[PDB]
């Protein structure tokens, strides 16, 4: 996929030269931020069960009408799809945290997002405010460098959706 | 992609009407093709011609030389179109040609070097430059080399040549930079203000 | 495309001399405040759609003549082009804010934009107004004390305002 | 090409059988005519447009292989 | 192209679950060894011309018929091709070493080299001898403790040994 | 020139995208390395004349023939040009340290090195010897990370010449 | 592009008439002296690196201001471009000396050279000085008699001198 | 125009190099070959009137119907244009002889010949007949190398016409 | 390799068009040139040993410093490699004389000469002056067109080395 | 620069560098026949534009009750005016496309730039989908025969591209 060191190797291969000072500096700048991001990934992993619920009920609070019958959100299987989607999103946020780059998130969510949302009549605002709830609760579940990492990845996913 | 581009709003040019052979055969640009790639000296001449066409013969330095593209071209795993696109999407091409110029002069240079013809008019620079502004010169280069006009004029196996009698070469008229102040240079009126390091009969 | 470090290097080379100790001190200070600079550029990047939507809402509430038939932003293509131009300018301002030097913005965005708009029949005063509205919307987000360590970012605010002002002045 | 997409390049074998020859004869030859079969390598990102281009040209492909995975 | 962390991501996403405690701990343990790994890759880089020069000298000292007229590397073009092959092999081995994953080297450099060599008629076993000589010089230049802090580097040496060995096996 | 920040900006601009998290982590890695690198640049600037003259004499010792009349190194003008060239190399190495990228070297010295050296019949080995002397004296003059950075840039110059 | 024969043909065609017998006699004399012309062109070709090296040495002795920092031949790149321009001009001069008609210079080399140099900010008087210095260095190699039969070739000397002066005047 | 010397220069310039050994050898061959070609062109120049008149007569002989009224060749002006066209062809052949290359021929008559003849309903067979008859006479007027040069250029015009 | 007939055939096939006048007549000129060239190649191949030994001490004369210990010229096998290299150069000069083109020498020496010389630190000036010695010796060994042909091929090789 | 039948004819003729062959004239003549029901539908649609626009706004409200309550896009008198204006735009360009006997007006004025603008202003495409479906239902009643089908083609094209 795409990471910081992945971009290092990619640009070195494009310019066709041995790894130099700039991109080795980038590699260790990645490695220093590796362990706060790992702590962020662990903390976000521990609490996955509370977040998936909190997110789907936050979605329902934001859009009361989707729950009402004759709509799309109606249906237990649709509820399970809600939970599965949020699980995928936070899973790939954890992956991006681990890899120190938005590559896994890019590849597994953002690639082809718009037309998938278009064809299945999925409203991106649903996931934007779901990630908004997740961002709000990571505002308290983490602090410091790990919190900044999680916040940046969540906001980048939100911008991709919007 | 995104929005559609504007209208091309054509202009009368020699390439638009070229049913008749050009006046002078020796002034016809050499149409270099795939059969040149099979020999070794022929391959070196093809590579030099590609660098002259895109990089303009003053950027042909051992530091600007794309080794991997040359190796791929030697194998035959690479189309001439892909070699040209790779030269366009290279750090040297950006750092030397894109950076000094605006989007518009860069578009003009790219038309002259990848398509072989000067722009129809300024509105063509305007309509092309939005691809740069919104997607990068990488997507601009792909748009040119995958475009209809490039596919018609040259194709996947021919190296671009100027579609002009070549008694009026493009590289002479269009430098990579024109009428800019360079941060590494000094104004012509200014004088060096530093160590002299020697006294040779001043 | 020069950052503050490369600008200092180029001036030092033109003088033919090593970098003075005061210049090294200024660059060390820049590197020290680079963390706050990264926070600011992240704030601009992660709120780009919101900034553009706010600026657009204000601009087309204020200037209704654009969205009318015969206005410059009437059909969907021209409205989309308006929003796209705003996003381009915001992108280049964020580049400049990260680099600390407006060379990138002038070279790659503003160098020939006024004549492009004149050739397209676009009210450059309206574009400058749009850039100012983007400035306001971006300063609302840059000054967000929440979610970041609290500190003095007055210098960063002034630099961002200067880049937005310089964009607006160069356009109109 | 950094992502997983730019990986997994594919080799394509193209045959220029009589359907392609008819199209090239009616439209014309802008370049000298080459041999019938050639193996041409493409990344994943340019895979679909390239089969579009070959199918439009009328050439019938013989073989495609995955160089990576 | 992947790194070891992208490898673990790939397996974890294949299984659907998240990164386990053991996996995450192993990744962190590798990560704190990143500054460990940069020194090794820098030693490979800064001495690459020396490594390749000595490797070529030894290779042509032990095999003489290669430079002999009718040999594979006899004309200047083919000798330059040999030196460029050693260049690219060492560069991609260093790339893989920094990555910690065999994916980049095996996918990009080593994918179609053996078939090309068979087509050209170049002896692949001589390439294997050259890459073992390159391995020898690489260990020579890695083990140097000058200019860097003293420490235990057996894991990096072992991984680089595996990397050179698998490259040799693939070419062979 | 080309630094970490300029690589970041150019890579973002060539895909027409905003600066994402990977680029900012690379930038932070640069900003944290700046302190040792600027310290190394300050130390190398302090030691102008000693380093330059020592390098010139090292070149003269390793190539005693060049100082003989009828060669390149004979005559006050040629020795002055030697001192000037080594000063250029040192200046651009300090520029690279400050920039934390090999841009100053690659753009000022390296780009066009072979063509100019071949035209004027300059030997790259003279400069390789001088830079090896500078490398040796750097270990004395610098300690810790600063020495590592300076050695990295001098090594890049030596690899470029050879 | 026209050589002497094609120039005479073009003139006659403008008059719409066959070539005069005097014109044929002139072209016959040119063809007869063509072997001396070929030695002149070969003298320029074989000694070209010496010509360019001497011209550069003299030029950068005269104008130190070009090689000082900020000069227009200062960084290695700009000096290499200088040397490349010198060889380009010498090469086109040899072309014109072969053809006997300076149409090659006007068409391909000097059509808009001054405008280009002004765009690049190059000192044009220094380019003219470089061309005159190449002329001075090249006359020495042309006048050399070693390994060629002695004969009278002052006409070719005047022709080469006027091609160099034409290039220098067109640039300057 | 296309010429031996001119092709030498174009080939050298395409590869951005000086005129190498083989290319000068081609130029020398042209300079040697000039004398027979110039003598042949001079001989054709003297006999221009008899040649063009006879060629018109041969055209009328092999194509009797065009002489009849209601056809192309009937009319005094059309016969004046007979003489003018054949004079053009012969003059350009002599131009090619002097230039020692088919450059003048393709420059003036050959390029655009087909569609000009098609547009003006000029049957190329008339000119083929006239050029064959000039070929027959230039067999008599010239002998040796000069005859070969003349027949070469005339047969080039013949192939182009057919 | 590449020669005049090779150029003619390759060009004509590239255009898919028969050999026109200029190709025929260039091949003609090559066939006349074939006579002095083969005699020159004979004269060169008679005297290979004396030429090679003369050249090697020419090298050691103008560069005394190579033979001092720790330099490239010091050593018996090193000088044997020198003799082999000069033999290669003389053989390729003879090959080019026979082929009437620098194609043999180009493809077998010039192709990738510079990077090979830089890799093994073989200073070209050694080979320029060795070829200068061969040039001087063939200045008396040969006479006439054979001499000028040998001189031009040695000049081509020297220009390539420089 | 609209993409209509005549424009496609001339563009494909010029691209090939040739006069207009008989097939191109055939297509042009088909367009000239076709214009009469198209102009009839355009007339019967422009004549009744006000009823269509009001009905479309009301139909959107009926299908989307939630847009009306405070804190939503639909609440607001100005938003009601912009409702009517947007639907009037769509109807006007449908009539233009009918007159031009192509989709050129829709593609050039509405379809190009639709999704970016909707995303930027957070306008739901389903609102206009419902309004256009209402207009389709009505123009079923207003028109009959060939003109009815001809109007339905362009309404359907607008709906398809809104999706
Ligand atoms: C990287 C620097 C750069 C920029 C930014 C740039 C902008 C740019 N704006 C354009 C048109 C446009 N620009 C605008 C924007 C204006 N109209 C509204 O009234 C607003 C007041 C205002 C926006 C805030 C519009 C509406 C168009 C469309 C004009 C048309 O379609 O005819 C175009 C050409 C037409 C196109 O293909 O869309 C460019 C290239 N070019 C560059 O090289
Ligand atoms: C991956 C990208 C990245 C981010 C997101 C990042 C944020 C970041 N902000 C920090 C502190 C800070 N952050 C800010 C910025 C805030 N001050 C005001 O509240 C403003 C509203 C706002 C900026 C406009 C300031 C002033 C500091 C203190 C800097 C210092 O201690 O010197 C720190 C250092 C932690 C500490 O000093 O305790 C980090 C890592 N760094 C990064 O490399
Ligand atoms: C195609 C024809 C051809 C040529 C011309 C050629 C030149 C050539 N000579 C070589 C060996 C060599 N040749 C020399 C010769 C130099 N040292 C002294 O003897 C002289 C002063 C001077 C010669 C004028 C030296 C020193 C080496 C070994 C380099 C080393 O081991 O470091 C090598 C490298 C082989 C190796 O290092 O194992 C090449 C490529 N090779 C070819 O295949
Ligand atoms: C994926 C990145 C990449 C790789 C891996 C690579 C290797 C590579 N080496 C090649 C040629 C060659 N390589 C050699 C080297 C051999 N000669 C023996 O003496 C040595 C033991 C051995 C070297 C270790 C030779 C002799 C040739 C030329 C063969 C020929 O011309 O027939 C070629 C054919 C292309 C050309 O040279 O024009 C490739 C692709 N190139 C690349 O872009
Ligand atoms: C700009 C590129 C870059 C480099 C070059 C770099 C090297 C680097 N090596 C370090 C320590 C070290 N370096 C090594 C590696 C060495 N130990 C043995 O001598 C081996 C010969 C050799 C391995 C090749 C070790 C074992 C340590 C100490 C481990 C630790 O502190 O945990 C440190 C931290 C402490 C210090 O030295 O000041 C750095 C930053 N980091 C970077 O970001
Ligand atoms: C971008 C930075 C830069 C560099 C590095 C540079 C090198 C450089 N040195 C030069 C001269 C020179 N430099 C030297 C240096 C030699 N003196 C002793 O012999 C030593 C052994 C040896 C130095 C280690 C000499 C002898 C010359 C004169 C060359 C000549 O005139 O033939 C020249 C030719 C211009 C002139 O006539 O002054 C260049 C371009 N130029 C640049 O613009
Ligand atoms: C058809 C033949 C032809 C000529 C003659 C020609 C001249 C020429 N020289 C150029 C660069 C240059 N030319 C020079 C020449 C100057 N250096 C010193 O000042 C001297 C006074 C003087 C030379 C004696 C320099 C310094 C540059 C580099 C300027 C730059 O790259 O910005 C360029 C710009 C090309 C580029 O930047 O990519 C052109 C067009 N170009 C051609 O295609
Ligand atoms: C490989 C391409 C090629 C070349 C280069 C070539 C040169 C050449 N030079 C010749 C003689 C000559 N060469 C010269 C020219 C010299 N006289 C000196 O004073 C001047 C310094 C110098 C003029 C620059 C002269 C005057 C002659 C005597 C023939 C004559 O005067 O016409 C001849 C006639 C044979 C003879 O009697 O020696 C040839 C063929 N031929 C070729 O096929
Ligand atoms: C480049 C040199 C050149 C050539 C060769 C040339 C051929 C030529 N001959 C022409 C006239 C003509 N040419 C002919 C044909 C001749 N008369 C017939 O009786 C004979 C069968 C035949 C003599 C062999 C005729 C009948 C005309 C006058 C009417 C017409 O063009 O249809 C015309 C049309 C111009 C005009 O009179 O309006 C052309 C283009 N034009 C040129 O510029
Ligand atoms: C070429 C044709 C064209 C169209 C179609 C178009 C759509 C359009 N409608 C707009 C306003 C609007 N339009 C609506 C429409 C909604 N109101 C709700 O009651 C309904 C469910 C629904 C309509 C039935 C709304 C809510 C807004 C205000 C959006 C905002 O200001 O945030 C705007 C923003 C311009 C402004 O108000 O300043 C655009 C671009 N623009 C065009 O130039």
């Amino acid at each position: 996929s795409r990471t910081v060191i992945t971009e290092v190797i990619a640009t070195a291969d494009s310019q066709g030269r041995f790894l130099n000072s700039t991109e080795l500096q980038a590699a260790f700048g990645r490695f220093e931020r590796a362990v706060p991001a790992i702590e962020a990934a662990r903390a976000l992993t521990k609490n996955q069960d509370a977040l998936v619920k909190g997110a789907v009920q936050a979605v329902f609070k934001k859009f009361p009408y989707v729950t009402q019958p004759g709509e799309k959100g109606y249906g237990d299987s649709n509820q399970a799809k809600c939970a599965r989607d949020i699980g995928y999103y936070l899973r790939f946020i954890t992956y991006s945290l681990v890899a120190s780059g938005t590559g896994p998130l890019d590849d597994y969510v953002i690639a082809g997002l718009r037309e998938v949302n278009r064809a299945f009549n999925l409203n991106p605002l649903w996931y934007i405010e779901a990630l908004n709830y997740i961002k709000g609760e990571t505002g308290k579940l983490l602090s410091g460098q790990s919190k900044t990492e999680a916040l940046l990845y969540i906001d980048h996913a939100i911008n991709a959706l919007s | 992609m995104g929005l559609p581009l504007l209208d091309t709003k054509y202009s009368s040019k020699p390439h638009r009407v070229a049913s008749i052979p050009a006046v002078n055969a020796e002034d016809k640009p050499w149409v270099l093709d795939r059969y040149d790639l099979r020999d070794e000296q022929g391959l070196q001449s093809f590579i030099f011609a590609a660098y002259r066409q895109i990089f303009s013969e003053h950027l042909i330095l051992e530091s600007n030389r794309q080794t991997e593209l040359e190796s791929q071209l030697r194998n035959g795993k690479l189309l001439v179109k892909d070699f040209v696109r790779g030269l366009g999407k290279s750090e040297v091409f950006r750092r030397l040609v894109l950076e000094p110029n605006t989007n518009y002069r860069f578009v003009e240079i790219c038309l002259k070097r990848f398509l072989g013809r000067e722009p129809y008019n300024k509105q063509e620079l305007i309509k092309w430059s939005i691809i740069i502004a919104e997607k990068g010169y990488h997507a601009f280069i792909d748009a040119v080399v995958d475009g209809a006009e490039y596919a018609e004029a040259f194709g996947e196996d021919t190296l671009p040549y100027q579609r002009r009698p070549l008694s009026q070469p493009f590289n002479l008229t269009t430098p990579r930079l024109a009428d800019i102040f360079q941060d590494d240079q000094r104004s012509p009126w200014e004088r060096y203000a530093g160590p002299k390091f020697f006294v040779g009969w001043k | 495309m020069n950052d503050v470090f490369t600008r200092a290097i180029a001036q030092a080379d033109l003088k033919g001399s090593f970098l003075l100790e005061s210049d090294l001190d200024k660059l060390a200070s820049f590197a020290k405040e680079g963390v706050k600079r990264l926070d600011a550029v992240a704030a601009l990047t992660n709120n780009a759609p919101a900034i553009i939507s706010d600026a657009a809402h204000k601009l087309f509430a204020e200037q209704q003549e654009l969205i009318q038939p015969g206005g410059n932003a009437y059909p969907h293509r021209r409205m989309a082009a308006c929003l796209r131009d705003m996003e381009i300018i915001l992108r280049y301002v964020s580049y400049a804010l990260l680099a600390g030097d407006a060379s990138v913005l002038d070279d790659r965005c503003l160098n020939g934009l006024r004549e492009t708009y004149n050739a397209l029949g676009t009210p450059t005063q309206s574009v400058a107004r749009a850039v100012q509205l983007m400035k306001d919307a971006a300063m609302v987000h840059l000054k967000s004390t929440a979610n970041v360590t609290v500190g003095d970012c007055s210098s960063l605010y002034s630099e961002a305002a200067t880049y937005f002002d310089k964009a607006a002045a160069s356009i109109a | 090409a950094i992502t997983t997409q730019g990986k997994r390049i594919y080799k394509i074998t193209v045959s220029e059988a009589g359907a392609y020859a008819t199209n090239k004869h009616r439209t014309g030859y802008r370049a000298p005519i080459r041999q019938s079969n050639y193996t041409l390598t493409v990344p994943y990102d340019r895979f679909l447009p390239e089969m579009i281009r070959l199918h439009q040209s009328g050439a019938k492909i013989v073989n495609v292989t995955s160089v990576i995975s």
